RNA sequence: UAUUAUAUUUAUUCAUAUAAUUAAUAGGAUAAUAUUUGUAGUUUUUGAUACCAUGAUAAGGAUUAUAAAUUGAAAGUGUUAAUAUCAUAAUCAAAAUUUAUUAUUUAUAUUAAAUAUGUAUGUGUAGAUAAAAUAAGAAAUUA
């Protein structure tokens, strides 16, 4: 029924004792306890197929919030809210790149390390291989695509090219 | 003949040192062994580069905010760019700005080590978005242009080597080189004590002198350069009524060997000896006067020593709390380095 | 290393009766990480009155 | 760039790494973008301390505040990108192309399961598995069981 | 622009192109170190006597 | 507890098999001292704690 | 399709639609994972599978 | 897909008619925005809590040099009208302005008041194909 | 110069683009992690005088 | 970690990410444990406490 | 012939992609000392691209069976390992239906959380079409 909650001093009955909303603030106290005030008292809804045994599903723990209204826009939501610092999503993070040894060294200095030189890549040296042998049987089919032309447009001091046949 | 993409570049070291350096060759890679990298850029073909690579955060695009042109065609249709100017009549501009991308020094560890908010992350080890020289994270010019090129851009030039140089970053990285990058002992032999902590200091000081422990704790929390040793002197000093070995040993360690060993001051291990004689811990002063003793490392590398007199105050603080709590044999044995 | 002195350690040999008898002298001099910004002409003119009644080379 | 000198077979590869950045981007921006949402939706008085008229005030600045996060990283972790590494086949969370454990697509999981790649156990092709659990509640049950374990068995101090 | 010591060659003139990265030996790639100043015994050309060295 | 015990303990996290691991858990009894000055057990003040004092961000 | 022997003795291969035994062949029959003489090869001869557990909670 | 509308079309397959999840798209082809939702005007492809703080295409961040169009998720407030400015939409095809301002526009974003999918479409992208399809299911006349 | 750096990558080949062997060493799992605790000649002469 | 995250660049942050995972601290004390005698003479906690 | 049954049931209104620069290593406290605090030689090449650029794993029932047994196969369906020589097209939110290869909620109560489909009342209603003998319950015309 609408009745208003009301709660009677350790004072007023003849016989005093600790009251129960008094033992809930020292308790949000204690453990730093929002207590939502807007808490309607009809909506004391629990989780029967997480917790009535009387389905596959029973938890025990309410496994969720039985609220429509509900989102991750709401503060009370934000509260009590794990954040993604140092989770899965790190972890997927730091570990998931495309090649799998430039997470756990950098190419050239393993290279210089075990071998001297900084190799290419598998599909690069692919490349400079068929450079090497299609361009020994054939010519004339290349192209000069550069980072940066002033060194090829303007040779040093020097270096005349070769003219071929 | 060549289509090329940089027309042209720039060298990083000088002719005062070229023209004496080329005379021996570089080893160069292999399979490439002209590498136009990023350096190399010019300033204004590099701002494109800076520019572009970014998602919409990115002022290159036209579309983003800083973007520098006025006119886009979009499949034969021009779009020109509606200023600020003519914007603000409905966009009404709420702009703190350069101090409102910089947080505190205490949310480092709650933003995940961070202090900028820029879309460029900003690591503040220097090899990462080192361009030419070095990248230094000036927190208080933090632009959305950003003319230092020290961003770990998205999409640049050179960019996948400090990407992975990112990913591979440590655990504590951007704590651990943003300290030590800054905040060293100077030529001088003396400890980092700057100018914006000596009021701070003062209110540490101040409050732990009159015993407001927590209160001068909280503060403490708020120390991010060094403290001189009076700040310890007085923190520990505060702990000594309640007994607070506990606090107090913490508040020894924190500058000890954390924080070039300003704690290492034979005041400072004084009061933490008076805590443990108020505390009754046989074992405690028996640290205090260890660290008293110290060893070669302090004593000398760093050279945080404590004066003889004040070596021997702490003795015999050690042995006025010992045979008078009758530890005959640990007493004896602080006799015997007497 | 992050904390060496990165200077030369001027190592303070005096004994314990005038390392407290010259105390305000040494305490304007630099002692173990600590160099006050006092004026050399101050050392120096200190040096110069009072060391003469020092009998200990 | 200009496809000069590519040392990888995808050029979309490097979408990999955009993504794990905004990942990080997402982990920086993250604590600072919930605490901004909650105050500056918080409606019941906050605190004795700050009430009213300061709430109003405070609120409208620190959301002026999380909008000149120049930076911030809004975008829903369901709405980002999720790419597989091997051979940047995208794939929908959700849905059977998208293997959770191993970040990978049906494609790229596929190729790695039939060659040995991963190594996984081929159970039948019809049945729930075996899992008690996904035996038991179908899917909600083991993300129930998952959250459980994760979150809900501690009796948080 | 481009020529026989710049374009990408197996063979040159009959034999292996040296130029080429692509026609060595990885264990020429390996680091070393300049020997000339060295005694003349032992130099990276007497390497079966560096067993033998006094 | 003997720690000694525990460091043999702790190195087979290295000559454990192959594609193995450990993760130790520890549950040993301690000693956590309630004490008078610091955590008083006094008396309800006069001015109570109402629901105001645990709103939200009050924490 | 593959011995009468304690299923715990095989392993489910990977990769291979078969199951091999984690001992590699060494067996032991059906009578090494019981009491000597165990009837129905029981842990102990009183009671099956649900009656031991129950006979346990009365 | 199969006729590349963008350069995503380079890259994406179709899955036929894939049943998705529940608001769980790739693509957020909102399809559904100009719904006049009489009673819902306020609620209906809106802000949820009627006391929100603006969204973000709705206050300069920083120092910009400009922009060339705004989205349609910032609101449609009395600087929209009155000023008269210039406020653009990236709809298809390259931009849409608000030029003829008006007051019932003022509280909601201009998702409600850009159209989404046209009812007159251009030929003059469809395909010798298309154009029948669309006769087909009773878009163009033929 | 030095003999053991021989070479632990092939001539670089179609072997690799063509097969599945592996082109870096497969991690070893009963190796301790490379630490540094050493004292060097000068470093020893120093606690030695 | 012993398998793979032992060693490399990766070897630091999955060891932050272990033992910030395992973080949690889990006290458990008897109440019985409670009912003890307060050196004022008085018992720690008794029923009513 | 025997070692053994399909003529029944439930079904059909079907849609979603976007705003260019992928080229490298660089260790920081409780460690007997590197400012290496802040490690500066530009510009000789070109394929996985908007573009030819080999390979390699699906969907599809019609006669190896009854007992201690499963009613899902190799013929390869987009992304993958050697052919080069037109062009940067790649998700960080808010997005443009022509795409055969799709099971929609049906008249007591109808918008509260990242926003979430305003159209098609009509005699269950042309044509041709879908599925299934498996915890459901089916029974008789072999090549």
């Amino acid at each position: 029924g609408v009745h208003r909650v009301g709660y009677t001093h350790p004072s007023t009955l003849p016989v005093p004792c600790a009251q129960r909303w008094d033992l809930r603030l020292a308790r949000a106290r204690i453990f730093q306890e929002y207590i939502e005030e807007k808490a309607p008292g009809a909506w004391q809804l629990e989780d029967e197929r997480s917790m009535s045994p009387e389905f596959k599903t029973f938890t025990g723990y309410p496994m969720r919030e039985m609220r429509p209204g509900y989102g991750q826009n709401l503060p009370d939501f934000i509260m009590k809210k794990r954040l993604p610092n140092n989770t899965h999503y790190e972890l997927f993070a730091r570990r998931d790149i495309p090649n799998e040894d430039n997470a756990m060294y950098g190419k050239y200095l393993y290279d210089m390390t075990v071998h001297g030189t900084s190799l290419p890549s598998t599909y690069r040296m692919h490349k400079d291989i068929n450079k090497a042998q299609r361009n020994d049987r054939k010519l004339s089919g290349n192209r000069f695509r550069v980072l940066c032309s002033s060194g090829a447009k303007k040779p040093p001091s020097g270096w005349e090219p070769i003219p071929d046949a | 003949s060549v289509t090329g993409v940089f027309s042209k570049g720039r060298g990083i070291g000088h002719a005062a040192v070229t023209s004496i350096l080329r005379y021996i060759p570089r080893a160069r890679v292999p399979w490439q062994p002209s590498r136009f990298g990023r350096e190399n850029l010019s300033a204004s073909d590099l701002a494109v580069l800076w520019s572009r690579g970014r998602y919409r955060d990115g002022p290159g695009n036209y579309n983003s905010g800083y973007h520098t042109e006025k006119t886009h065609v979009l499949e034969d249709n021009t779009v020109t760019m509606i200023p600020k100017h003519e914007l603000e009549k409905y966009m009404p501009d709420i702009s703190i700005g350069p101090k409102a991308l910089v947080t505190p020094v205490s949310l480092m560890s709650a933003r995940n080590g961070h202090r900028v908010t820029h879309d460029l992350l900003h690591s503040y080890d220097p090899h990462i978005g080192r361009l030419d020289k070095p990248a230094v994270v000036d927190h208080d010019n933090i632009t959305v242009e950003d003319p230092n090129r020290v961003g770990l851009n998205a999409a640049t030039l050179d960019c996948r080597g400090r990407i992975y140089r990112w990913l591979r970053r440590g655990p504590f990285f951007q704590e651990d080189h943003y300290f030590r990058r800054s905040l060293r002992l100077n030529r001088d032999g003396t400890v980092p004590t700057a100018a914006h902590e000596a009021p701070l200091m003062r209110k540490i000081v101040r409050l732990a002198q009159r015993g407001h422990l927590k209160a001068a704790c909280e503060e403490y929390r708020r120390v991010t350069t060094v403290p001189p040793v009076e700040v310890y002197r007085a923190l520990t000093a505060c702990c000594i009524p309640g007994g607070l070995i506990a606090d107090a040993v913490a508040i020894f360690e924190d500058g000890n060997s954390k924080l070039f060993y300003v704690a290492r001051d034979g005041e400072v291990l004084h009061n933490v000896m008076r805590c443990a004689i108020k505390a009754k811990n046989r074992v405690r002063v028996m640290w205090v006067y260890n660290v008293m003793r110290g060893r070669y490392y302090e004593n000398v590398i760093v050279r945080a020593e404590i004066d003889p007199i004040w070596r021997y105050r702490i003795a015999l603080l050690a042995l006025e709390y010992f045979l008078d709590h009758n530890c005959a044999e640990e007493a004896g044995t602080v006799y015997s380095y007497l | 290393l992050v904390n060496k002195y990165r200077g030369v350690w001027i190592e303070l040999d005096m004994h314990p009766a005038f390392r407290v008898a010259l105390e305000p002298q040494l305490r304007k001099l630099p002692q173990g990480r600590t160099i006050p910004k006092t004026s050399v002409d101050e050392v120096i003119s200190d040096y110069i009155n009072t060391a003469h009644l020092i009998q200990d080379e | 760039m200009r496809h000069i000198g590519q040392d990888v077979p995808k050029r979309h590869t490097h979408f990999v790494l955009e993504s794990r950045l905004m990942y990080e981007k997402s982990f920086r921006d993250s604590w600072l973008h919930s605490v901004c949402r909650a105050v500056s939706q918080i409606d019941e008085p906050l605190s004795k301390t700050i009430s009213g008229t300061r709430q109003k005030m405070l609120q409208r600045k620190v959301t002026c505040f999380q909008y000149n996060q120049y930076g911030l990283f809004k975008v829903p972790y369901y709405r980002l990108a999720n790419v597989d590494r091997y051979h940047a086949v995208q794939g929908v969370p959700g849905t059977r192309e998208w293997v959770p454990y191993a970040n990978v697509s049906y494609w790229t999981m596929n190729k790695m399961v039939r060659s040995g790649n991963l190594l996984v156990h081929r159970v039948h092709y019809t049945g729930w598995g075996t899992d008690p659990h996904l035996k038991k509640g179908g899917w909600e049950h083991r993300w129930n069981k998952v959250m459980q374990r994760n979150a809900l068995q501690y009796s948080r101090i | 622009q481009a020529d026989r010591r710049t374009r990408h060659h197996m063979m040159l003139d009959g034999q292996i192109n040296p130029r080429e990265w692509m026609n060595w030996h990885p264990k020429e790639y390996q680091p070393w170190y300049f020997d000339r100043h060295k005694f003349l015994y032992e130099r990276q050309q007497y390497a079966h006597f560096h067993h033998l060295l006094c | 507890q003997s720690t000694e015990f525990e460091k043999r303990m702790y190195d087979i996290r290295h000559w454990l098999h192959r594609q193995t691991t450990c993760e130790f858990h520890t549950i040993y009894r301690k000693n956590v001292i309630h004490d008078g000055s610091v955590f008083p057990t006094e008396h309800d003040p006069a001015t109570p704690t109402t629901h105001d004092h645990h709103r939200m961000f009050s924490f | 399709v593959r011995p009468d022997v304690p299923e715990d003795q095989y392993v489910d291969s990977w990769y291979v639609c078969t199951s091999m035994t984690h001992h590699l062949g060494d067996y032991r029959p059906w009578s090494a994972s019981a009491p000597p003489n165990a009837y129905r090869f029981r842990p102990y001869n009183e009671f099956d599978a649900k009656g031991r557990e129950y006979v346990e909670y009365m | 897909l199969k006729m590349a509308k963008s350069a995503f079309g380079f890259y994406l397959a179709r899955r036929g008619q894939r049943k998705f999840p529940f608001l769980r798209r790739p693509h957020i082809k909102n399809t559904h925005a100009m719904n006049l939702s009489a009673p819902y005007f306020w609620s209906f492809m809106t802000a949820k809590s009627q006391t929100y703080f603006l969204p973000e295409e709705n206050y300069i961040t920083g120092d910009w040099t400009g922009k060339f169009f705004v989205s349609k998720l910032q609101v449609y407030t009395l600087q929209h009208a009155t000023s008269g400015s210039t406020v653009r939409v990236k709809s298809f095809p390259s931009v849409f302005e608000l030029s003829s301002p008006s007051r019932w526009n003022i509280g909601k974003e201009l998702n409600t008041l850009t159209k989404p999918r046209m009812d007159l479409i251009d030929e003059q992208m469809l395909t010798k194909k298309q154009r029948l399809d669309y006769v087909k299911a009773g878009l163009l006349p033929k | 110069m030095l003999s053991q750096n021989v070479a632990k990558t092939t001539v670089p080949s179609y072997y690799m683009i063509r097969t599945n062997l592996p082109q870096r060493k497969p991690q070893n799992q009963w190796e301790g992690v490379y630490y540094f605790g050493g004292i060097t000649k000068r470093q020893r002469h120093l606690i030695l005088l | 970690n012993n398998l793979e995250y032992k060693r490399y660049d990766w070897q630091g942050w999955y060891q932050r990410m272990v033992d910030v995972h395992n973080r949690n601290i889990s006290l458990r004390c008897r109440v019985s444990d409670l009912k003890r005698l307060d050196p004022n003479g008085v018992p720690f906690v008794d029923m009513q406490t």
